[PDB]
Parts: structure tokens; C-alpha cells; sequence
């Protein structure tokens, strides 16, 4: 056993150096600070022949010690798995730790999500939505590691590249996004992480605007480096709604899968406005005409009853449609972000309420004061 | 016989579960638990032991109780996984010496110490002038690999107490192979 480390001692110059010091941690019976410099050898960039080889003596150590946690053992795995080529002999190896290994922290939710990453090749969708279930339904209880959880999104962003309900993975990247802290990572990934992100978000049609998390302030700094057509084509998407000028230039910036949902962002533009016409003037004055739709969303005025009334299925407004004069009666409306200088004016209509109620109660009980006694 | 409330702290450091105690320092501490609960028992009946998780969160699962038999089921599957935590491992056994019903039991703490910890100078001896105006006596028993003959430990029993106070004192493991009996057989004859 000592000899089977000895020979895999020097994996080169400079490493028996350091290994002298790591053969002298197993002999004090310290594997911690030993699986911090095995760890750390593991992720220094090999060949890599040396942990193919000494991953069976860790295992050895695994076995008699019983303790050391299974994400050192993924964390070793995912590095051995890109020498080894083949995920086959890599899942039934991965498979034999997750059997083997049993601690009072669930190892099934690193093992699961090990799995899903070596599961790229297999390729995908036989087996995949089972265990990427299974993922958040044992991290629900409890989820105070934030380490798993961006590998659940790793195995579910790859589960999303089949495309994949694009509306779900705003949803799973905003989980990405909600999940790591520091970014710690250069941006020039995040520059297009955002970009496709923001395209498979807008391009969604269960979400027709949501400008509200567009303004979203970890995602603005690396919108700052995207070009900016964009971002004013999500502030088109936030107010617009044409704005011809910004909804074409956005088909000038991204040439692929935007001619299929196309008519579809024309669409949910031409409902967007519907609740910001009612919203922005201070009305309610909430009867619109034909006049003002068909001029704003420039459709004919046949199509807009469909217009007007898919937003009424959208659930944005349940207004009615008064159609001798064609006109149209807004009802309530769809709240969608707001602004700086509305905190003021919101104490402005706040206070007058205020010195209203105040003047008019205090002058109720001024005339009946007296008699109370 | 002497009235006091030992807190008994366990080190729940990842450093800590390695085998170079034999077998194994979980069932090393394990009987280290086994000899101070014991001998607190054969000291005073009145004495009441619970335990604390240093590394990471701490929380005391065993509410202060004479009976240590809660004490040794926790002492198994306690999964000792984390980083060394210990400015907030006295005080957190402090807050749990302060819930005591009576208050004619001194207060009295022994922790394990068996990782190198990132505490700094200052810290220490903030809570040693804070045990000086609180009279909490402290004896710590290190375990484990550390800095080769611990200074900042050492120097935080010293400037802990004095005149006398009669007392803390801190036993070092020594530099060489041994079981944990052993390293106890000293603290349980002389403190």
C-alpha cells in the first residue's frame, strides 16, 4: 500500500517537493489537511495519469476512515471523468460511491448532480427528467449548502438546451442568478450568459414583459457590457410598444430564433400597451377609442378585438369593449414597474389624504365635542 | 463537594475526523466525553454537562441536565464536518452557563481544540478581559494537529486568569503516537 503512492510520488518537477510533505500528513494519520493537498493537486491541471491511478488508495482511505464527506469524492470525480473519456465506467463508478457513501448531510443531491453532469453524452432524455426532479425535491429540505444548488442548474440548463420551453429558463437561470452570491467568474462569459438569457426570456411567450426584473441590479452590471440596442430593446419590451424602430433593430442584433417568435413579441407588444395607455395618463377617463388602439398598435380594425381581448385572456385587464363607436372601456389594470420621482408625488398624493382626513375628522368631533363630556 | 456547572465542548472541526486517535478521534472525544462526564459525576451529584458544536453553527443540542446519557447518543452520527470556529465557541457556552437555575454553581467551561484556527491575537484576548470581569474559568484540553506547541492558545489560558486563579490549565497533545486515554489520564488526576 505505501508503495503504490511512493511510485505515483513524482508527477514531475517541483511535485515530490511538496508530495514529501504529503507523505509525511498519512503518516501523523491526518487525512483533512491531506485531502486539502490531494484536493488541491487534484485541481491542479495534470496529465492527468497520477489521480487515475491514486484515486483507488483514496478510496482505500475512504474505506477504513468512513467518514470523509462524498463531495471531495465528486469534486475528485468530475476531474478523473474528463481523462477517462468514457462517462459509462465513470457513471457505474460514480453510482458505486453514491452506494457506498451514507452521512447525516444528504449525498444524494451531490451524487444526483454529478450524474447530470456526466450525463451530456448519454445524451440525453431517457433518464434525465427523472433524477433532475430529484435533485430540488431532496435540496428542498435543507438547503443551507448554496453549493448544489448551481449544479441544479447546471443539469437543468443542459436539460433545457433541447429547447425546451423557453419560457422555463428564465426561471431556472433566475435561479442561477438568485443562486451564487459573488460572481467570482470573468464577465466575458457573462456578457453572452445574459444575452441568450435575455433572449430566451423575451422571446418566451408566458412572460410578455416583466421590465420589472430587466432592471434587476446583479444582471444590470453585465447588461452594461452588452451592446446597448438590447437593452433599449427591453425598455421597448418594458414600455415601447413601437417603437417600429427598436423592435427591428433587435432583429438586426440577433439574426437566429428570433424569425420564429417574431409575430409573437408583436403580439404581446400590441397587448403590452393596453395597460399602459389606461396606466400613464392620470384619468380614470378609462374608456379609450378605436381611434387610439389601431392608431398606436397600427392594426386594422378588424383585428383589434382579438387584440384588445387576448388581453383580457392574458389576465392584464378585464376591461369591456364598447363597439358602436368602437371604443373600449379599460377596467383595473396590470401594475409593471414605476419610477424615481413617484416616491415624492406618492407622498404628495399621501399627505393630502392625510390633512384631508385630518382637517374634515377633526372638524366632525370639533362640533361635537362639547356635548361628549 | 464543590458546586460548579461544567460545559463540556466538543470539536466538531473537519480536522476531527481522522483516525491518527485510535481508532478513530469521534470515538476519542467519544470517551474523552466518557471520562469528564463520569468523573463530574463521581465529583458532584449537582453538576449538570451539556455539549456544543464549535465549527460552524453552534448549537446546543442537550439542554445543561446532570444526565449525560442524552449527551452520548449525541455523541454518535454528530457529523463533525466544518471549519474551526472559536471566539464564539466560549461564548456561546457562556450564554448556555447563564440560563442556570441556581446561581450558587461556578461557571465552568472545557472545550477541545484539534484544528488551527484563524482567530486573531485580539480576539483572544478580548474574551480574556471578558472572562476577567465575567470569572468564567476556562480549561481547555487540545487535540488534534495545531501549530507545534500552541502560543496563541497558551497565551490565551495565561491571560486568562491570575492571581491565582487556581484555575486553567491546558493540556497539549503531545508529539507523538498515543491512545486518548492516555492524553486524559493526566487532566482527570490534576487539573
Amino acid at each position: 500500500v505505501p508503495g503504490f503512492l511512493q511510485q505515483s510520488q513524482s508527477s514531475g518537477p517541483g511535485q515530490p517537493a511538496v508530495w514529501h510533505r504529503l507523505e509525511e500528513l498519512y503518516t501523523k494519520k491526518l487525512w483533512h489537511q491531506l485531502t486539502l493537498q490531494v484536493l488541491d493537486f487534484v485541481q491542479d491541471p495534470c496529465f492527468a495519469q497520477g489521480d487515475g491511478l491514486i484515486k483507488l488508495y483514496e478510496n482505500f482511505i475512504s474505506e477504513f476512515e468512513h467518514r470523509v464527506n462524498p463531495l471531495s469524492l465528486v469534486e475528485i470525480i468530475l476531474h478523473v471523468v474528463r481523462q477517462m473519456t468514457d462517462p459509462n465506467v465513470a457513471l457505474t463508478f460514480l453510482e458505486k460511491t453514491r452506494e457506498k457513501v451514507k452521512s447525516s448531510d444528504e449525498a444524494v443531491i451531490l451524487c444526483k448532480t454529478a450524474i447530470g453532469a456526466l450525463k451530456l453524452n448519454i445524451g440525453d432524455l431517457q433518464v434525465t427528467k427523472e433524477t433532475i426532479e430529484d435533485v430540488e425535491e431532496m435540496l428542498n429540505n435543507l438547503p443551507g449548502v448554496t453549493s448544489v444548488h448551481s449544479r441544479f442548474y447546471d443539469l437543468s440548463s443542459k436539460y433545457y438546451q433541447t429547447i425546451g420551453n423557453h419560457a422555463s429558463y428564465y426561471k431556472d437561470a433566475l435561479r442561477f442568478l438568485g443562486c451564487v452570491d459573488i460572481k467570482d467568474l470573468p464577465v466575458s462569459e457573462q456578457q453572452e450568459r445574459a444575452f441568450t438569457l435575455g433572449l430566451a426570456g423575451l422571446l418566451g411567450e408566458g412572460v410578455f414583459n416583466f421590465g420589472e426584473l430587466l432592471m434587476h441590479p446583479v444582471l444590470e452590471s453585465l447588461r452594461n457590457t452588452d451592446r446597448q440596442w438590447l437593452i433599449d430593446t427591453l425598455y421597448a419590451f418594458n414600455s415601447g410598444n413601437v417603437e417600429r424602430f427598436q423592435t427591428l433593430k433587435t432583429a438586426w442584433g440577433q439574426q437566429p430564433d428570433l424569425a420564429a417568435n417574431e409575430a409573437q413579441l408583436l403580439r404581446k407588444i400590441q397587448l403590452l400597451c393596453l395597460m399602459e395607455m389606461t396606466f400613464t395618463r392620470p384619468a380614470n377617463h378609462r374608456q379609450l377609442t378605436f381611434e387610439e388602439i389601431a392608431k398606436s398598435a397600427k392594426i386594422t380594425v378588424n383585428e383589434v378585438e382579438l387584440l384588445v381581448m387576448k388581453a383580457l385572456s392574458v389576465g392584464l385587464v378585464k376591461g369591456s369593449i364598447d363597439e358602436v363607436d368602437k371604443r373600449v372601456h379599460m377596467t383595473w389594470v396590470q401594475p409593471r414597474v414605476l419610477d424615481l420621482q413617484q416616491i415624492k408625488g406618492m407622498k404628495d398624493r399621501l399627505e393630502f389624504w392625510c390633512t384631508d382626513v385630518k382637517s374634515m375628522e377633526m372638524l366632525v368631533e370639533h362640533q361635537a365635542h362639547d356635548i361628549l363630556t | 463537594m464543590v458546586l460548579e456547572s461544567t460545559m463540556v465542548c466538543v470539536d466538531n472541526s473537519e480536522y476531527m475526523r481522522n483516525g491518527d486517535f485510535l481508532p478513530t478521534r469521534l470515538q476519542a472525544q467519544q470517551d474523552a466525553v466518557n471520562i469528564v462526564c463520569h468523573s463530574k459525576t463521581r465529583s458532584n451529584p449537582e453538576n449538570n454537562v451539556g455539549l456544543i458544536t464549535l465549527a460552524n453553527d453552534c448549537e446546543v443540542l442537550t439542554t445543561l441536565t446532570p444526565d449525560t446519557g442524552r449527551i452520548l447518543s449525541k455523541l454518535h452520527t454528530v457529523q463533525p464536518k466544518g471549519k474551526i470556529t472559536f471566539c464564539t465557541g466560549i461564548r456561546v457556552a457562556h450564554l448556555a452557563l447563564k440560563h442556570r437555575q441556581g446561581k450558587n454553581h461556578k461557571m465552568r467551561i472545557i472545550a477541545f481544540v484539534g484544528s488551527p484556527v484563524e482567530d486573531n491575537e485580539k480576539d483572544l484576548v478580548k474574551l480574556a478581559k471578558r472572562l476577567k470581569k465575567e470569572k468564567v474559568n476556562v480549561d481547555i484540553i487540545n487535540f488534534g494537529e495545531e501549530e507545534v506547541n500552541t502560543e496563541k492558545l497558551t497565551a490565551f489560558v495565561n491571560t486568562l486568569n491570575g492571581k491565582d486563579g487556581t484555575g486553567s490549565h491546558l493540556v497539549t497533545v503531545p508529539p507523538g503516537p498515543s491512545l486518548a486515554d492516555a492524553l486524559i489520564s493526566s487532566p482527570i488526576l490534576a487539573g
